[PDB]
């Protein structure tokens, strides 16, 4: 039971060695958003007018500003 | 290009007290190598050195011809000198 | 983050129709501002 | 008519009225048409009317809206595959 | 003379941006010195140098400005800033002398840096022997060339 | 309420940065998987190993597309939005056009009433490619993006085509050595998004020659596309606008800054500075 | 600062030759046995 | 003369493009590594005259690549995978510990090198004594330095050790080695 | 000044040698073929440099050496170390070739196995013909010789590691299993001998090109043609 | 009396300054010839 | 950072082929084919005409 639990562990330790992105460059194939690399943009339905009031919420939802 | 003489001179000079062990106010600037306690087996061990403290490395024919602390600090502000180009 | 939450704050409360960006004097820091070293005074 | 290809077109006048918040629907859904009617070839006559600079008689929100929304259909997400925006003007300093 | 907070912290900015360039890490006072130089001389460089005109830089390989500004022409630059700190150490009560130099940013003149006491004169008076005396100074470049 | 979300389409509701959040926690708890497979399994015995290391890669590759394809799925238009789809295409470009033509061919509420009269009174997928015998993503070779983020409800520019050999010019002018190059070096060590912001002055010297061409743009641009960063460019006489002695585009340039502040890391260009600054 | 390329005629040609340079690999060393073919009796 | 239109005293010796890209402007010849951010020649120059340094980066790095280190084959798209394993798949930590372990390394290496050279110019100088005979204890700083910086192939040392030890003659040295171009086969490496 | 001069001056010669090759190849196309204008001397395909940068070389040449003058051979010791226009690694593939055949032969007789004289008598004939191309190693064929012999060897020591020798299979199982033997030592260092002479030559033969090498590339038609090649001829170029 | 060269005869505005401020008087009556 | 901007400079065919062709277009439409005739009993309907 030691040894397989100590291969997760040092598999563990090995990504928090990592810590960040703090030496990671850029890169074109891979985008940080995924709706830029997926070409997903809306259209003309389902858009409310009032819609944009509810987005900004939720931005204030997980923004974290308890204000909401 | 443009390169000071004096520095380059100081820091031979220092190196080459340095390696022999003799006092850098002593090491003129005319004195000849064998003079000042070396043979010829240590001459070339103060060349080492020089390129280890300078990071050049010393055209050899050029380095036939050293007899003065003069024309070794002359030799490595030349190699100094054309180093971009 | 701290833009981010201000700028989401202030765009809320001007879509829904304070410059007091008071500050606290810390005085533990290297930079603490004596009352005399002040020069020429 | 030797290109072989259907022509559409419109005017400076009917897109540059004043209610406010219809220009960007009306260059929406053109465009939309365009694409799903390509190839096709619009020919626009005193687009001067539209593509007026900034600065000009509005609040930054009709006209300036009208014209980003020509741009987002231009440029944002490109698939205008044979489409052709053919503006007649005689003041092509004052294009935006 | 003159500096506040603002001109000090923008001035250790660009000393650490000429300490870099000798190939240095830590700040020296001649990094400093030839922070104030380089403020100066890019400030005079980009004055004459504007939409076109120019004719004063040395360095960029255009058909303006030849590549290793020829030996000839150095040792004009030289013998001018010779000729003019020469008059400057020998004239009594002239500023006091910081810095000499020969091509700051490959342009073809010389930059004596001059330090001065702002509270022997606060700003404001001229007398008649400083006005003679910086008059033989700026001239003696000349005459020595 | 309930009925404005109930009722419009997934994607106009719901942030980006909370999908960024969810992708930039996936790839931090996978991006050890191909050194672990690689340990694992390692320990003519070791002609296996450029094999293994093909599977490691492939893996990792095919865990981030799962995830990619995931996501996609659930976000298509439901019954709800297919329908309003197809049937206000049949209501609104097919029926409308038909009555414009019969309304510009026989030519408030009264007028729509002889329209609606008058015009009473007189009114297999797989074919096709065997009959051209018997008688495609896009992102795969082009990564330059025009975009819109953040604020939805900036026209920023994603890795475009340029590289330091679209400006050779650059090879010889000594005094762009230095910064440009501190500048790369730190953008591909990462030490980029924890620097202070920095202004830079790129004087150009007049040019009304019979060229369109613009080296400030150029090298910018030739900056933007070495490293796959994103710019994003605009110009300064659009907020010289002043009436009744009130300048209105000087705060919107503020407003502009300060959204530029929440996409990082990233290049912001801005030209011809002088007409704010004589 | 820059050179102002444009009114320059050295920057104009080493421009273009690096240009052209780099867009694409065109040498070719084997086509020369062309040149070892001349004086064949068949 | 099969040259027929113009031939100099001087014979042609064509002239092809290189194959890999220069050491890079602030190595040394030899092993031991370098000053690991600025070099030391760098401090007595003027402050305008080390562009060379950014300019010889912007060159290795970005703009003189010599199209035969953009050469796709098949050894290269597994060379790849090793490489992005090493710079993506690894944390920086680990790479940074390794880079210390390796510096250290060639360090000693260097060390073991320089005095390996002295024992062999000691052994020349001793074996050009029995092959003149005479007088000459003396050897040639020329070969102490081509021999710190690679610059002789072995076969040169030994027929410079066969000099030597026949007809003396220190002075008379092997002409150079040449610089190694890249490998190539076909699509293959 | 003086550094820009001397690139305009490298530029120059580099383009006026690239040209005066393009016509040596085109006029032997056209002479091979008939269409040319009869004053045409097939000697000139031969003049390697070009007039212009040859009659500058030697200028110069005389300028700089006018302006200065104001087993054992005990003369050169040194006379392997000279160029003589051929592959330095040129007798030992005839070397090898021979020693190839003869072991081939005299092991095939000496047993009956009819594999090792087929597989010595092959490599000899092959690497006979590589020595060969390999003694004018300024043309092409001195650079597809030295091609020929790596591949040769290099299958001889994959065949030796790997299968090995049918005339060498004992009872046991872990006794008959291939090793490296002397040959296949012959053959690696003979390999490894090559690549570090040189073996830079016939470079532009490759895997073709990417649109993924073609994205930033500052030429529109040539990016057309890749991407049509590749199957990518409808994507838009926003570009 | 390395490589033959071709000038290209054009006098900017620049270039006339650096030839008036810096060169001598044969200079000058290259250019002009 | 220099190593990995010298080291992307050099290798953009090896990138695109492991980023876009390695899977899509190489090994899976190797597979799937395999795979379909792997199972999908021996007809004619099946084995070609469906495919
Ligand atoms: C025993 C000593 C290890 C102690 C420790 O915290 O052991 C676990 C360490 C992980 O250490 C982490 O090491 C990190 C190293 O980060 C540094 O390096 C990172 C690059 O890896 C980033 O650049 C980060 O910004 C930078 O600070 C930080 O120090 C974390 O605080 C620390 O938890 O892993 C290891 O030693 C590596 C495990 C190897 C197992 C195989
Ligand atoms: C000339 C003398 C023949 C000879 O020597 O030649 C013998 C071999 C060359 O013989 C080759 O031998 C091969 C088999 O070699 C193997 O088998 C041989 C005996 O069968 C030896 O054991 C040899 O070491 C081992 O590798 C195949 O039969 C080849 O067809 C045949 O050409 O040379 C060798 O030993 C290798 C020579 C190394 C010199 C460098
Ligand atoms: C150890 C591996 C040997 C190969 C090392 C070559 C290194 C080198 O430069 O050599 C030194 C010289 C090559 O000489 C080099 O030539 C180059 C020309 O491209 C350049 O001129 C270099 O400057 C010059 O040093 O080697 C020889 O002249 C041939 C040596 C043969 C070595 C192979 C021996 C192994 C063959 C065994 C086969 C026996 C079968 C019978
Ligand atoms: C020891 C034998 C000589 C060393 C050797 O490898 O010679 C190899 C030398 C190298 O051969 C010469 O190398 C020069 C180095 O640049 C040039 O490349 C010449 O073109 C090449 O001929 O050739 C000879 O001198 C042939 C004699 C060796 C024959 C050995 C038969 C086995
Ligand atoms: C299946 C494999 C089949 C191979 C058949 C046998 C091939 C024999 C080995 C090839 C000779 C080595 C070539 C060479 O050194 O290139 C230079 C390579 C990198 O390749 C280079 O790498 C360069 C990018 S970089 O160096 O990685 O940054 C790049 O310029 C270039 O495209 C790339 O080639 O440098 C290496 O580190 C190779 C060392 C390992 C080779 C020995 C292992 C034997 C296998
Ligand atoms: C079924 C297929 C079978 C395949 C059949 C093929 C069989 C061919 C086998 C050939 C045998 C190869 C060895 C020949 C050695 C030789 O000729 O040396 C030729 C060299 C000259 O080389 C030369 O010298 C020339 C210059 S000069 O001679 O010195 O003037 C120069 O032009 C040239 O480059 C240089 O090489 O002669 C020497 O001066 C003698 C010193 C050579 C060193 C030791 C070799 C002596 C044999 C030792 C055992
Ligand atoms: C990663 C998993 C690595 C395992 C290697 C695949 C085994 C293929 C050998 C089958 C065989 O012994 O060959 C013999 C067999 C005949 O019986 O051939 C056949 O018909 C078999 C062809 C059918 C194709 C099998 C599909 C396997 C795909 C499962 C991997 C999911 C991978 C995605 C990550």
């Amino acid at each position: 039971a030691a040894v397989a639990a100590g291969w997760h562990l040092a598999s563990f330790a090995l990504n928090l060695a990592f810590w960040g992105v703090e030496g990671m460059p850029p890169d074109r194939y891979w985008p940080t958003s995924p709706r830029i690399r997926l070409q997903i943009r809306p259209g003309r339905y389902g858009n409310m007018d009032g819609g944009q009031r509810v987005y900004m919420d939720y931005l204030a939802r997980s923004e974290g500003v308890p204000l909401n | 290009a443009a390169v000071d003489k004096a520095k380059v001179l100081e820091d031979v000079r220092s190196i080459i007290s340095t390696q022999l062990g003799t006092e850098l106010e002593k090491v003129a600037p005319e004195a000849k190598f064998v003079d000042l306690g070396a043979d010829s087996l240590d001459t070339v061990e103060i060349m080492m050195a020089l390129e280890e403290k300078f990071e050049i490395a010393l055209e050899e024919e050029g380095a036939e011809k050293i007899a003065t602390v003069q024309d070794a600090a002359d030799m490595i502000a030349a190699q100094i000198a054309a180093k971009g180009n | 983050k701290f833009r981010r939450q201000e700028f989401i704050r202030y765009r809320r409360e001007m879509l829904h129709v304070t410059p007091a960006r008071e500050v606290r004097i810390d005085t533990g820091s290297p930079d603490f501002i004596k009352w005399d070293d002040i020069n020429g005074i | 008519a030797e290109g072989g290809v259907r022509m559409f077109t419109c005017s400076g006048t009917d897109f540059y009225d004043v209610y406010s918040g219809v220009g960007a629907r009306r260059v929406r859904e053109t465009f939309d048409r365009l694409r799903n009617a390509a190839p096709a070839i619009l020919f626009i006559d005193e687009f001067d009317a539209m593509g007026a600079a900034r600065g000009a008689q509005a609040s930054g929100d009709e006209s300036a809206s009208i014209i980003n929304e020509l741009l987002v259909q231009m440029d944002g997400f490109e698939d205008n595959r044979g489409i052709v925006v053919l503006g007649a003007t005689n003041r092509p300093g004052a294009i935006d | 003379a003159g500096f506040t907070g603002a001109d000090v912290m923008g001035l250790m900015a660009r000393a650490a941006r000429m300490a870099a360039r000798q190939g240095r890490h830590a700040i020296t006072e001649d990094d400093i010195y030839a922070a104030m130089e380089n403020k100066t001389m890019e400030a005079t460089l980009e004055a004459s140098t504007a939409g076109d005109g120019g004719g004063l830089v040395g360095g960029e390989g255009v058909e303006g400005s030849p590549d290793p500004i020829p030996p000839q022409l150095r040792r004009a630059v030289s013998v001018y800033e010779a000729g003019k700190a020469l008059l400057a150490y020998i004239t009594p009560d002239y500023e006091e002398i910081a810095r000499v130099s020969v091509c700051p940013l490959n342009v073809l003149t010389g930059f004596t840096l001059f330090v001065e006491d702002e509270d022997k004169n606060v700003n404001a008076i001229l007398t008649r022997s400083e006005l003679e005396g910086r008059m033989v100074v700026h001239l003696a470049g000349r005459c020595a060339e | 309420g309930f009925l404005v979300e109930w009722s419009s389409d997934f994607i106009t509701i719901i942030p980006e940065n909370v999908d960024i959040y969810i992708w930039n926690v996936f790839s931090k708890i996978y991006r050890t998987i191909p050194l672990s497979f690689i340990s694992t399994t390692l320990g003519q015995k070791m002609v296996a190993f450029p094999i293994l290391l093909s599977l490691s890669h492939l893996l990792h590759r095919r865990i981030l597309y799962l995830f990619d394809t995931l996501f996609s799925t659930i976000t298509q238009p439901d019954t709800d939005l297919i329908a309003r789809q197809e049937k206000g295409t049949l209501f609104w470009d097919i029926w409308a056009d038909f009555l414009v033509t019969a309304a510009d061919y026989y030519n408030e509420q009264n007028s729509l009433i002889e329209n609606i009269s008058n015009d009473f009174d007189n009114l297999n997928k797989i074919k096709p490619y065997f009959e051209a015998y018997f008688s495609l993503n896009r992102w795969s070779v082009n990564q330059f993006i025009t975009y819109q983020s953040w604020h939805s409800h900036l026209f920023i520019d994603y890795h475009p085509p340029k590289t330091f050999s679209h400006i050779p010019a650059l090879k010889y002018n000594s005094i762009l050595q230095q910064p440009i190059g501190s500048l790369v070096c730190q953008i591909y060590s990462g030490l980029f998004n924890k620097q202070i912001s920095k202004n830079i002055l790129l004087v150009n010297p007049k040019t009304t020659s019979n060229n369109l061409v613009d080296y400030n743009v150029l090298l910018i641009q030739a900056l933007a596309g070495e490293t796959e960063m994103k710019i994003i460019t605009d110009n300064a006489q659009r907020y010289a606008l002043v009436n009744r002695g009130f300048a209105i585009g000087i705060k919107l340039l503020r407003e502009v800054f300060d959204a530029i502040a929440l996409n990082t890391p990233c290049i912001f260009l801005l030209e011809d500075i002088h007409a704010i600054g004589e | 600062c820059l050179p102002n390329i444009h009114t320059s005629n050295i920057l104009n040609f080493t421009k273009n030759y690096e240009i052209f340079k780099s867009a694409k690999d065109t040498s070719n060393f084997g086509k020369k046995i062309i040149l070892n073919e001349m004086q064949n009796l068949t | 003369t099969s040259a027929p239109f113009i031939s100099p005293m001087t014979p042609y010796v064509p002239e092809e493009e290189p194959t890999r890209t220069p050491p890079s402007i602030k190595d040394t010849g030899t092993l031991r590594p370098a000053s690991e951010w600025y070099p030391q020649w760098m401090q007595y120059r003027r402050r305008e005259d080390n562009y060379v340094f950014w300019q010889d980066k912007f060159m290795r790095c970005s703009t003189d690549i010599p199209w035969a280190e953009k050469r796709w084959t098949l050894f290269s798209t597994v060379w790849y995978l090793v490489q992005q394993l090493r710079f993506v798949g690894t944390p920086p930590a680990l790479r940074y510990v390794a880079f210390l372990g390796w510096r250290a390394l060639m360090f000693q290496v260097y060390a073991a090198h320089k005095a390996l050279v002295l024992w062999q110019c000691k052994l020349d100088a001793g074996l050009a004594r029995i092959g003149s005979g005479g007088a000459t204890a003396t050897f040639s700083k020329t070969m102490a330095l081509r021999r710190l910086h690679w610059r002789n192939s072995p076969l040169a040392e030994a027929l410079y050790a066969l000099n030597l030890y026949k007809t003396g003659r220190v002075h008379l040295l092997p002409p150079v080695a040449k610089p190694i171009p890249r490998p190539t086969f076909f699509w293959l490496f | 000044g003086d550094r820009m001069s001397r690139r305009l001056e490298d530029i120059n010669k580099a383009e006026r040698q690239r040209v005066w090759d393009a016509m040596r190849v085109a006029a032997a196309h056209r002479y091979a073929s008939g269409q040319m204008p009869a004053w045409f001397d097939p000697e000139w395909l031969q003049q390697e440099e070009a007039p212009l940068n040859a009659m500058d070389r030697m200028r110069g040449e005389q300028r700089r050496i006018e302006e200065q003058q104001q087993w054992w051979r005990e003369d050169d010791p040194y006379w392997p170390l000279r160029d003589w226009g051929d592959h330095p690694m040129r007798w030992w593939t005839l070397a090898f070739a021979a020693i190839m055949a003869a072991g081939g032969l005299a092991t095939s007789v000496a047993t009956g196995y009819v594999e090792p004289v087929q597989a010595g008598l092959g490599a000899g004939a092959l690497l006979a013909l590589a020595g060969a191309a390999m003694s004018d190693a300024r043309c092409v064929p001195g650079a597809l010789g030295v091609k020929l012999a790596w591949a040769v060897c290099a299958l001889i020591v994959l065949k030796e590691v790997s299968v090995g020798w049918q005339h060498k299979r004992k009872r046991r199982l872990a006794a008959s299993a291939p090793r490296l033997e002397l040959t296949g030592l012959a053959a690696a260092a003979l390999c490894a001998g090559y690549m570090l002479t040189d073996m830079s030559g016939m470079g532009e033969v490759a895997l073709p090109p990417n649109p993924g090498a073609v994205f930033k590339s500052p030429d529109v038609a040539y990016r057309a043609s890749v991407w049509q090649k590749w199957g990518y001829g409808q994507v838009q170029m926003r570009v | 009396q390395d490589i033959t060269i071709f000038g290209n005869d054009f006098l900017n505005l620049k270039t006339i300054n650096y030839l008036s401020l810096y060169n001598s008087k044969n200079k000058i009556l290259l250019q002009l010839m | 950072g220099e190593r990995i901007w010298a080291w992307r400079n050099r290798s953009e065919n090896e990138r695109w082929f492991w980023e876009v062709f390695a899977w899509d277009r190489l090994i899976f439409p190797i597979l799937v084919i395999v795979a379909w005739e792997y199972l999908v009993p021996n007809h004619l309907v099946w084995a070609v005409l469906a495919p």
